[PDB]
C-alpha cells in the first residue's frame, strides 16, 4: 500500500505481463528478419494461374 | 493452319536448364489444328514439338 506501480502499468513499447513463465507478452518493438522455406508443393506452376 | 498475325511473349521465363521458361502466344490462325513448333536459333529449347 505504498508500492510502486506494474510494469503491466508502467513499462515501455507496449508489453503485458503474467505470473507463468514470466513472459512479457507482446512487446511491439522494432523488427524481425524472418525466413521461410515453403513447401514447393504449395506453389502453383506459373502457367496454371 | 497459317497462323501469323500473332503475338508472342514470355510470362516467367526461368534462366534455367529444366524447361522452367513459358511464354503464352496469341495464336492468329487461319484453319484449326495442329502446328508443329521449333525455335531455329538454339538459344531456346522447348518441350512442345
Amino acid at each position: 500500500r505504498d508500492k510502486g506501480a506494474p510494469l503491466n502499468d508502467v513499462a515501455p513499447f507496449g508489453c503485458s505481463i503474467a505470473l507463468e513463465p514470466l513472459r512479457a507478452e507482446n512487446c511491439a518493438v522494432g523488427s524481425i528478419p524472418i525466413s521461410i522455406d515453403i513447401p514447393d508443393a504449395a506453389f502453383t506452376r506459373i502457367s496454371e494461374t | 493452319p497459317t497462323v501469323s498475325d500473332l503475338e508472342c511473349k514470355i510470362t516467367e521465363c526461368t534462366y534455367a536448364s529444366d524447361f522452367g521458361g513459358i511464354a503464352t502466344v496469341a495464336y492468329k490462325s487461319s484453319k484449326a489444328g495442329n502446328c508443329p513448333i521449333h525455335s531455329p536459333s538454339g538459344v531456346a529449347v522447348i518441350k512442345e514439338n
